[PDB]
Parts: structure tokens; C-alpha cells; sequence
């Protein structure tokens, strides 16, 4: 029965409007791509102080409603609506461990969900869309702060609507 | 709705509006006086439910009301397997009048027919990403089990059932969740879910399958 809402009080739309994941205690980072293990291209999500608000994102179910809810299993993706080219995952990499990483495909139900916590909201990613959440938090590596699981400790967000693009 | 048209008004006086702080977020299907059915990924705690609509201004709308309701029971199979047995009871606090604006329907016993054309209605967004002003129609088509099991597998469950998917790029869009497909005279399926974008060739609808749900539905109302 809980509907996710951005920091105006709104409904988060499914998919049709995108919302920068600002840190509550990170108002200066954003999100943003960088390189893990030895990838020449930038395809892990990290916690840039160089960017704020950062990347937007759109959370997207494949339910026939326009608003987001608490229990909803999600696909969360970077970029336009038309595009499945930024589409989270969570996949092994050492030495991070379980690390957020965008991929060009895309389920039809996601492995994600967006459940209250403290002030604000945290992302949890559901192995196999099961039972048991793990809280996506901060791994500290190579000079970066990876999105990655770290369960008990998650990053918590508040979602504000992109209409400054 | 994609590719619809307005309804004409109040030709579907069963459909009811779920609304939010004055916004539309579902909508539902008068199936007695006293209770809506509708999806069960619609669940809240309690509903304003607009009845006898059209547009979704009831100060524009004579005949028609907006009601309150407080107890829900989503089918206790909701979700297992995941999307599946997607419907739910809502029991409005009062019995309504019905009217020739405010009207129950039967529920479908026979299960859907592969090829049967149907109708979807609701306000949920158009070809263009839009809201419609007015409740909009439209015919969409049964698909074969075996197609939509190959589309939806491994989500595919006999609680669901396909259509749509033509060339005609007819369909429902997200804010149609809960809203009715009528068969042959008689409520079929409600709108639960399917691949995004709306209205793509080849690719039909998810809606349950109430003919699955017919002694729950009795049974519920009744206790
Ligand atoms: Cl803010
Ligand atoms: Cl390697």
C-alpha cells in the first residue's frame, strides 16, 4: 500500500518522467558512470562528488499503472524512456563484490524495489526477484564510491523530479 | 487506451475511477451495488471511488458519485507466482443506487476465446503520452494461450490471459490497471500488465482471467 513520492510529495511516475536519486546526506555527489576491474568503458554506477543532482533515472513496472509503489519489483535505467541502453543490474566484480553495472538489456520485471528508510528511500536488489533484499550502499574503491550491495548499510535517497531538464 | 476513441457516454456505466488526492491512479469495475473489483497491484488502504463518470469531473457530471470505501481483500494468491492472480474486492462503505449511469456487470463464466474481438476501456494515456479528458474505448483480440505463454513465459500463468498486439496497434497504456475487458456482453478480464511501450505490433496485453475467479468473487461478496 505505499506510494513511492518524490521530494514535491508526488506520485513517482512509472517510467514516463525521470528523478535525480539525491543523496540525504549527499546533496553535492551524484550518480554517475565510471571504470571497474579492467572495462575500458565507463559501466559501473558510483557516487561522483563532481556531479550533483547527476544522472536521472526512470523507474519503470511492467504494471499497467502510472505510479510507483514500495513493493513494486522495478527496472531502474539511466537515459530516455525509448532507450533500454541503461538499464541496471547488479553482477559480480571484484573487488567491489555485488556492484550496480548498466547493461543494454532489459527484463520484463525488474530485480529492484524502492522501500523507505530513514528520511528518505533506499534501493534494494532481490536476487532472482525472490524473497531476501539486499541493501545497495557505498563500496570505496580505486578512488570511487561504488553503488554496490552492503546489506545493512544502504545509501538513502530522496527522489527529486527532473524538470530542470 | 491506445488508438481508441472517446466512448460514447456512459456506455460502460460499470467502470469506476480510483482516485488519489484528485488524480486518477486505477480504475475498477462495478460487479454489485456494494463492491468494486479491481486490480490487486491498485491496493490502498482506502479508496475514493468516482462512479456514472465521464470526464473526471463529478461537478460536470450529473448522475454521478463519488463514493468512499475502506476494506479491501486482495485474491490471497496475489503474487505467487510473481504478477499473477492480479484482482482484488473493494466493498464501497454504502450500497449505490444503480441508474443507467451507475450499473453492475456479470462476470464471465466461460473462459476467453482465442481470436474473440473485446473491448478495454479507461483514462489511461493515449498514443501521444497524454491524459484523455474522457473515458476512452477500444477493441482489442484474444491471442491463443499458446502465443502468450511464448511471449510471457516465464511469467505466463492461467490467471492471465493476452490480447491485443495487431497491426491496428490497439491497446491499453499505463492508468487503465483495474479497468474492465468486456467480452461477448460480459466482464472478461481486467488490465493488469504488459511490455512497455503500449501499442507495439506483435506484442499483446496481460489482463486476468476472471473466469478463473468466479467462486472467490462469490464467495467473497457473500461473507
Ligand atoms: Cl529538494
Ligand atoms: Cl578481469
Amino acid at each position: 500500500s505505499s506510494v513511492v513520492v518524490d521530494t514535491n510529495g508526488q506520485p513517482v511516475s512509472n517510467g514516463a518522467d525521470a528523478y535525480y536519486l539525491v543523496p540525504v546526506s549527499h546533496g553535492h555527489a551524484g550518480l554517475a558512470l565510471a571504470k571497474i576491474g579492467n572495462e575500458a568503458e565507463p559501466r559501473a554506477v558510483v557516487l561522483d562528488p563532481h556531479h550533483r543532482p547527476g544522472l536521472p533515472v526512470r523507474f519503470e513496472s511492467p504494471l499497467a499503472i502510472n505510479i510507483i509503489k514500495e513493493s513494486y519489483f522495478l527496472n531502474i535505467k539511466f537515459g530516455p524512456s525509448s532507450s533500454d541502453s541503461g538499464v541496471w543490474d547488479v553482477i559480480q566484480q571484484d573487488p567491489i563484490g555485488l556492484a550496480v553495472k548498466v547493461t543494454d538489456t532489459k527484463s520484463l520485471l525488474g530485480p529492484f524495489k524502492v522501500e523507505k528508510e530513514g528520511e528518505g528511500y533506499k534501493i534494494v536488489y532481490y536476487p532472482e526477484r525472490g524473497q531476501t533484499g539486499l541493501d545497495i550502499g557505498l563500496v570505496h574503491r580505486n578512488d570511487k564510491y561504488y553503488l554496490a550491495v552492503k546489506d545493512g548499510e544502504p545509501c538513502v535517497f530522496k527522489i527529486r523530479k527532473a524538470t530542470d531538464e | 487506451i491506445i488508438n481508441g476513441e472517446d466512448c460514447s457516454p456512459h456506455s460502460q456505466p460499470w467502470q469506476a475511477a480510483l482516485v488519489m488526492e484528485n488524480e486518477l491512479f486505477c480504475s475498477g469495475v462495478l460487479v454489485h451495488p456494494q463492491w468494486v473489483l479491481s486490480a490487486a497491484h491498485c491496493f490502498q488502504n482506502s479508496y475514493t471511488i468516482g462512479l456514472g463518470l465521464h470526464s473526471l469531473e463529478a461537478d460536470q457530471e450529473p448522475g454521478s458519485q463519488m463514493v468512499e470505501a475502506s476494506l479491501s481483500v486482495r485474491h490471497p494468491e496475489y503474487n505467487r507466482p510473481l504478477l499473477a492472480n492480479d484482482l482484488m474486492l473493494i466493498k464501497l462503505d454504502e450500497s449505490v443506487s444503480e441508474s443507467d449511469t451507475i450499473r453492475s456487470i456479470s462476470i464471465a463464466s466461460q473462459c476467453p476465446t482465442a481470436g474473440n474481438s473485446c473491448l478495454v476501456s479507461g483514462w489511461g494515456l493515449l498514443a501521444n503520452g497524454r491524459m484523455p479528458t474522457v473515458l476512452q474505448c477500444v477493441n482489442v483480440s484474444v491471442v491463443s494461450e499458446e502465443v502468450c505463454s511464448k511471449l510471457y513465459d516465464p511469467l505466463y500463468h492461467p490467471s492471465m490471459f493476452c490480447a491485443g498486439g495487431g497491426q491496428d496497434q490497439k491497446d491499453s497504456c499505463n492508468g487503465d490497471s483495474g479497468g474492465p475487458l468486456i467480452c461477448n456482453g460480459y466482464l472478461q478480464g481486467l488490465v493488469s500488465f504488459g511490455k512497455a511501450p503500449c501499442g507495439q505490433v506483435g506484442v499483446p496485453g496481460v489482463y486476468t482471467n476472471l473466469c478463473k475467479f468466479t467462486e472467490w468473487i462469490e464467495k467473497t461478496v457473500q461473507a
